[PDB]
């Protein structure tokens, strides 16, 4: 998997990234973000379920915003951005099951996109 | 919310000795709901382990994991140099009302 | 007109092309049987004109003269002017010379002879 | 700048559902399910891993399980038909208890194992004896008289004494021309739509097992715990939980039971309890409390979900003939009734499971019952007869799911309660097939080209 | 690249052609069943081949036109950026025409035809 | 000579090729099983060379080398001076390499290199 | 033998007077018969030859 759509943003901008399923379909996976800024280990930011449920968290405080937008095509909204968010945005994979609660553990994470804001 | 604790940090050992992570969770709702991973510095991180006593194919015998409701363990058993790498414990738990996703901070191991 | 010279009752057509579990039931136990017969007398015509070289074909030319024995009577005795079932009758004593001769050399010399040709 | 042609291709990859007959493939013991007559396996049953394609599977409506469940009646029928079949025996029985009074607890007997006599003929057709033997209660009715159960109304067959009821895995295979798909899919749930599919001439071997209430050594599920149904909402459906792990379940018939030969007819044997050597005890089996724990904590949650907020409560069969409201199993060719009361013995919050409490136990007992005049299906077949199999038979197998129903779902408070129960052995089977569908190749096929013929 | 342009997805590749006493037990009533119908599949495959002149073909090329009526999408359209099956649903309804206009006239005429051309 | 070079014990010819109601009785079922099987052996054989476009041959020419290191003897060491039973147990252990051989690319890629040449 | 088995009358219209029965191979297969004078019923055999 790849993302893109990363560079600079001035404060308070916004950016959309989107990662691509380059032979990987989002049809039975569980596509998350994760963030991890220099110096830092990962946070979590949320993801969408392979039945198309869509969570978030705690760490997004609806600053964020995931969405598929097509088969092998989810991106990642996030607005009024600060110095604080610059960070290598990553998706990564995960296998969903036929039940109820998940796992969830990561595979097939990609090379990660730049956002900084300044 | 899930808070993973992780320790120790600033981990150095010499070549060919062995290291364990020590992580800490509350609230577990089972073993089988904790990874670890390898991130070498760089790059992404990689699945190592994907439930608390299995690893990823691929990986090598090391990294065994262990572990009981809140206490889990990461064991290097052969510090190649190859293995430096920031190690990080993941938990998580996919629901329609409580995801419960949690990272550690990482552990950075330095061979020697 | 091929169909249609050889009489004008050439009707019977082709109704042999228009041609659950096993249970060994009364009626079940002659299904079978239809079912092995049917592939049974469609493979004997097929591996006849497979032998001969006409597998592929409807109406197959051969290297085999009419040696006139048979049936004395011309194109347009034999192939006009006549019903198929007659013309089987007619020569019937022969089926098995001509099946013999379609066969020998006219088959098996045709081959050899092209294995050498191909050899150039 | 050229006309298109009509061309034929053939060895086409496209596919129809379709339903056929299957042939199934793989000592002397003249197993009933696994006979000498199937056809072996392929060492290398190479599997096709097909591409961008999808399709739609439903266990539910699964013709497969639906061949299976007459295949299994009729191997068992057939396999017992050359045998003897105990006419004579329908006489009065005259009966009385037997001393059970030889601290074996949770092992003793209480009433049971009555000692019958009765006027057989012969081998010799004008000659009458006294004979005796000891009949499980589950076996015999009072009329003190009694009569073997089911001998108004029935034939009860004898099994065959060399013959083996062990399961050994049998392999479905389509005809050549048809080709069974898989659905592989993590997120498959046994319905609907499935992206990961892989075609194979066999499926993998089934052990034509028979049990109520729990699976036994059927597969696992990949991973994590998947809940099956045909409708979630439905409380008349099965739910079919498949487990990740086994649980191990251990069961003993500790008796040196020694059989006797009747002749009954003229090479017609009939072969009998006889009777016990040392201290006589009821069968139980023996699973592990802390797996029994693990198993019900991850199912609740995963019925929680199903059923959110709402108290989870598990409890025992409704009550009726202990034929079909216990649990089953053979193991030798000893019929096994076993009572599941302490398996779905309470409810819970949350998903924390509750009310077992810490303590020494480590085995979980559930008492059984054994009997030989048995009824596979109920009213189709015949009854069969099973041979006693001479003492101190042990056995072992793998937990691998539950059958679970809803108790009518009317509750007003707030809750939701389990029961084991479960409908017609398909069930079994569908619980394993669950994943295969037959389909039907037709390689030739149509398409325009450029090209034309001379 | 025939096998490959129709789709992707061409990977049920061939599994058709990877394919004791007949006692009459419960099972080997089964097998016998499995084993005649394999054959009367096969034969059906062949024989419809063979009637068309495509017996010895994987790939036959004919002398029938298109049409357009049943699909009139092009090359680019119906060979490639699609899958097999997809296409035999698209013309699904004209199955019977064309196999008719693949035996009529196309075999027939043309072995016809032929049999005049080989009498010179 | 193709029939009387691989050895003088070639006698065993073609006796294959020489070769009421199905009641299920105990000379009967064999009776079916024999018909059947002798469809299902004629099968196997004929549908192999209809694979390697050798449907209608006796003798079949082939673009597939000989390789030499199934057997390095050579014509006059292999095809003469040689019975056949000898020679098919002499090259037994490369039974399938040829028959791989003879269909793939033999007869898949000679018929997709004439679908392009026939689209002229 | 009442005791332990069945004996069960032929039916009294049945022969079972031999009548010769000649095994036949499938097509596809032929038997081989050994003609050899010296033969024995064993090992090799150096005149063969073949029946359906
Ligand atoms: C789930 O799978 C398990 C195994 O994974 C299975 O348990 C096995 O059951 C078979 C039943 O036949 C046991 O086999 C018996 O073992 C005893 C050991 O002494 C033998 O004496 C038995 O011999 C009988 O058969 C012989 C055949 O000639 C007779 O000559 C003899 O007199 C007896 O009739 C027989 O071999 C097997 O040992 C167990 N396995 C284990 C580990 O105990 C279990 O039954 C399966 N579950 C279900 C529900 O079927
Ligand atoms: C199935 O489960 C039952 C119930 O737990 C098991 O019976 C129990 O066996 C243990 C072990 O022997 C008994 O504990 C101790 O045994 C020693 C032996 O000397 C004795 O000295 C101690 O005082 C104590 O009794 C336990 O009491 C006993 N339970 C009962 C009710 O008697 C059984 O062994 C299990 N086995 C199988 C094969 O299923
Ligand atoms: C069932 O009853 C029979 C007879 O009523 C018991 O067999 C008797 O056992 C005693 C033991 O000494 C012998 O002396 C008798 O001769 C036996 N009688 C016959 C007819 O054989 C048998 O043991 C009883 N079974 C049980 C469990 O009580
Ligand atoms: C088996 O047959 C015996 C007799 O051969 C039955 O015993 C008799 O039963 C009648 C019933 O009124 C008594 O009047 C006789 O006095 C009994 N005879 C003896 C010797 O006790 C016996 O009941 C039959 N058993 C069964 C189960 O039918
Ligand atoms: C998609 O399908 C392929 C093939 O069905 C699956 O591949 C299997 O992967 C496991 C991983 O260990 C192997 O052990 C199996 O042997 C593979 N199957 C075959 C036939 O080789 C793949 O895992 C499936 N993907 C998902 C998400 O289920
Ligand atoms: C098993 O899988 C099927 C197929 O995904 C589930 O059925 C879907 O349920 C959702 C619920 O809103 C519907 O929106 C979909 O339209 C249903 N799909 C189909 C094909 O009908 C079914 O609910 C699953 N079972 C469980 C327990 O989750
Ligand atoms: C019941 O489960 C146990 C394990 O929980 C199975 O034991 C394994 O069997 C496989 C078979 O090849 C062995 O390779 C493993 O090494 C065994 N595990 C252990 C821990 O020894 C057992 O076979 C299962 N029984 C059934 C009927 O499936
Ligand atoms: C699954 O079962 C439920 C329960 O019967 C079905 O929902 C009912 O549908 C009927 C239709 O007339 C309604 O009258 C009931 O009120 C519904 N019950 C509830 C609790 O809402 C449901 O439709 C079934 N699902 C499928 C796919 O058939
Ligand atoms: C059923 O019996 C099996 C063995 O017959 C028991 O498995 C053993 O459990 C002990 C526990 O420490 C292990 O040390 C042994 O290695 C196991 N044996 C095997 C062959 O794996 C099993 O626990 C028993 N289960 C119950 C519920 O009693
Ligand atoms: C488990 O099932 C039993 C049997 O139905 C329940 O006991 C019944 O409870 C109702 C409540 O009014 C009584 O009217 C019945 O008389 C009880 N039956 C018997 C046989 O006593 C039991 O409550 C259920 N368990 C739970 C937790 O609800
Ligand atoms: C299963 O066992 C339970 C006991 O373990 C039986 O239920 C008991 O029945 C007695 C009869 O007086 C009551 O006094 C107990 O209080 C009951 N206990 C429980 C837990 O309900 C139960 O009937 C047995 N069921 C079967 C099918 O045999
Ligand atoms: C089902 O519930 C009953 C209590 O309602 C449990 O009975 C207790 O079992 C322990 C086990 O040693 C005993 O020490 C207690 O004295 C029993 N209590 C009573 C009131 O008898 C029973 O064990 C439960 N079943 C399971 C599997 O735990
Ligand atoms: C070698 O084989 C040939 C053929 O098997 C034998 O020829 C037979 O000779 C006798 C002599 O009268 C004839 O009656 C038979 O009819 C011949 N057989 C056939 C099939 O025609 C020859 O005798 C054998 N040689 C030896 C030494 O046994
Ligand atoms: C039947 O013929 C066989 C085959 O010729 C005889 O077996 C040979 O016996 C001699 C005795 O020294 C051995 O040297 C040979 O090696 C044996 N041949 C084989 C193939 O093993 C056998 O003895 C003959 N029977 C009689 C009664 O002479
Ligand atoms: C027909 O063939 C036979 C073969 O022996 C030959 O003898 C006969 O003379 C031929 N007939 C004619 C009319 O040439
Ligand atoms: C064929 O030869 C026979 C010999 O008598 C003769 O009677 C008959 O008229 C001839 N037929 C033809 C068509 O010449
Ligand atoms: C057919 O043969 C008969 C023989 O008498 C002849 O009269 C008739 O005219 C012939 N018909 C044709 C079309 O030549
Ligand atoms: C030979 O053929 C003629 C053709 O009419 C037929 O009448 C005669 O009966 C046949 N003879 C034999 C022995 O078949
Ligand atoms: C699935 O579709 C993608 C589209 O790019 C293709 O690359 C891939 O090869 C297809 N799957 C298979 C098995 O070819
Ligand atoms: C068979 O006999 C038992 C003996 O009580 C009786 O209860 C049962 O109803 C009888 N069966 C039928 C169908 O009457
Ligand atoms: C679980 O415990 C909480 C404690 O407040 C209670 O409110 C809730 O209703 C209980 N749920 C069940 C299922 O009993
Ligand atoms: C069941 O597992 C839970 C997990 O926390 C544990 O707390 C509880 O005490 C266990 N119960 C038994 C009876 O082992
Ligand atoms: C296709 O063939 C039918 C045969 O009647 C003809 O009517 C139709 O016009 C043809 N279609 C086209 C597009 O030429
Ligand atoms: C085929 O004809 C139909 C008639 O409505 C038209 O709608 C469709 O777009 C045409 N397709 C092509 C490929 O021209
Ligand atoms: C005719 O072909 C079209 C192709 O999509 C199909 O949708 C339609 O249902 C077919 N109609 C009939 C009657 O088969
Ligand atoms: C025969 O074919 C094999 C195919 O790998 C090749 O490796 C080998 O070298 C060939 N033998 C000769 C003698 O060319
Ligand atoms: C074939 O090669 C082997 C390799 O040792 C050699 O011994 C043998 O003599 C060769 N045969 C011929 C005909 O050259
Ligand atoms: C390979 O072929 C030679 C030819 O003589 C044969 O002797 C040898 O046993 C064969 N090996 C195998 C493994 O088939
Ligand atoms: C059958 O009866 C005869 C009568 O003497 C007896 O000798 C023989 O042993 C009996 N058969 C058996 C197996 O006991």
């Amino acid at each position: 998997l790849e993302e893109s759509g990363g560079g600079l943003v001035q404060p308070e901008g916004s950016l959309t990234l989107t990662c691509k399923a380059s032979g990987f379909d989002f049809s039975d996976y569980h596509v998350q973000w994760v963030r991890q800024s220099p110096g830092k280990g990962l946070e979590f930011i949320g993801g969408i379920a392979y039945t198309g449920n869509i969570y978030y968290a705690s760490w997004a405080k609806g600053r964020f915003t995931i969405s598929k937008t097509s088969s092998t095509t989810v991106t990642l909204q996030m607005t009024t951005l600060t110095a604080a968010d610059t960070a290598t945005y990553f998706c990564a994979r995960a296998y969903g099951y036929a039940s109820a609660p998940y796992a969830q553990y990561f595979n097939l994470w990609g090379p990660g996109t730049l956002v900084t804001v300044s | 919310d899930i808070v993973m604790t992780q320790t120790p940090a600033s981990v150095s050992e010499p070549v060919g000795g062995t290291v364990t992570i020590n992580c800490q969770a509350s609230q577990s709702r089972g073993n089988n709901y904790l990874s670890w991973y390898q991130q070498k510095p760089g790059q992404s991180p990689s699945l190592l382990i994907y439930r608390t006593s299995t690893l990823a194919s691929g990986v090598p015998s090391r990294f065994k994991g262990s572990g009981s409701g809140t206490q889990f363990t990461l064991t290097i058993s052969d510090l190649e140099c190859a293995d430096a790498a920031t190690y990080y414990c993941l938990y998580g738990y996919y629901s329609s009302r409580n995801p419960d996703f949690a990272f550690g901070g990482g552990t950075e191991v330095v061979v020697k | 007109a091929a169909g249609s010279t050889m009489g004008a009752a050439s009707m019977a057509l082709t109704v042999q092309a228009r041609l659950h579990m096993l249970q060994l039931t009364v009626w079940g136990i002659k299904q079978l049987q239809a079912r092995v017969l049917a592939v049974e007398r469609y493979l004997r015509d097929q591996q006849l004109l497979g032998i001969w070289g006409c597998s592929g074909k409807i109406i197959c030319c051969t290297n085999v003269p009419w040696n006139d024995s048979w049936s004395n009577k011309t194109i347009n005795e034999i192939w006009d002017n006549m019903t198929w079932m007659q013309w089987e009758k007619e020569i019937d004593n022969y089926t098995q010379h001509i099946y013999t001769l379609l066969e020998v050399s006219q088959i098996q010399q045709e081959k050899n002879e092209q294995e050498l040709l191909e050899l150039d | 700048a050229a006309k298109k042609w009509v061309t034929v291709y053939y060895g086409v990859p496209v596919w129809k559902e379709a339903t056929t007959t299957l042939f199934c493939a793989s000592t002397e013991v003249h197993n009933v399910w696994a006979t000498h007559a199937c056809v072996p396996t392929d060492p290398n049953p190479q599997e096709i891993v097909l591409g961008n394609v999808t399709e739609n599977f439903n266990m539910w409506k699964n013709n497969m399980v639906e061949q299976m469940h007459e295949d299994i009646i009729s191997l068992w029928d057939q396999s017992l038909k050359p045998c003897v079949k105990l006419t004579p025996l329908c006489v009065t029985l005259n009966c009385n208890n037997v001393n059970t009074n030889n601290s074996d607890w949770e092992k003793m007997e209480t009433g049971e194992m009555k000692n019958c006599s009765f006027n057989v003929t012969t081998s010799i057709r004008d000659k009458i004896k006294k004979e005796y033997a000891l009949f499980y209660k589950l076996d015999v009715v009072p009329l003190t008289n009694y009569r073997l159960i089911n001998c108004n109304t029935s034939v009860i067959t004898q099994a065959c004494p060399k013959v083996s009821f062990e399961p050994i895995p049998i392999h479905y295979c389509a005809p050549a021309g048809f080709a069974i798909l898989k659905c592989n899919s993590k997120t498959f749930n046994g319905s609907g739509p499935c992206t990961n599919v892989s075609t194979v001439q066999c499926t993998h071997g089934i052990r034509p097992v028979v049990s109520t209430q729990l699976l036994l050594n059927g597969s696992l599920a990949e991973e994590e715990i998947v809940i099956r149904s045909e409708n979630i909402t439905d409380n008349a459906k099965t739910i079919i939980v498949q487990l990740n792990e086994a649980v191990e379940i251990n069961c003993t018939r500790p008796n040196n039971n020694t059989r006797k030969s009747i002749h009954i007819g003229p090479g017609r044997a009939f072969y009998a309890t006889g009777d016990i050597i040392g201290n006589i005890r009821q069968a139980h089996c023996n699973i592990s409390k802390a797996r029994w724990n693990e198993t019900l904590g991850q199912i609740v949650a995963k019925l929680e979900e199903q059923f959110p907020n709402k108290t989870i409560i598990f409890n025992h069969s409704s009550g009726g003939d202990p034929e079909i409201v216990t649990h089953s199993f053979n193991c030798g060719g000893e019929f096994f009734y076993c009572n599941t009361t302490p398996l779905f013995n309470s409810t819970w919050n949350n998903t924390r499971t509750d009310d077992y409490p810490t303590g020494g136990e480590q085995n979980i007992t559930l008492q059984c019952r054994i009997k030989q005049i048995i009824n596979m299906w109920q009213g189709v077949g015949k009854a069969m007869y099973a041979p006693p199999i001479r003492g101190q038979i042990r056995c072992s197998s793998n937990i691998t799911g539950l059958l679970l129903t809803r108790d009518g779902g009317r509750d007003q408070n707030g809750t939701e309660t389990f029961r084991p129960g479960g409908g017609n052995m398909r069930d079994n089977w569908r619980s394993e097939l669950y994943k295969y569908k037959v389909v039907k190749i037709e390689p030739l096929g149509i398409a325009p080209t450029a090209c034309k013929r001379r």
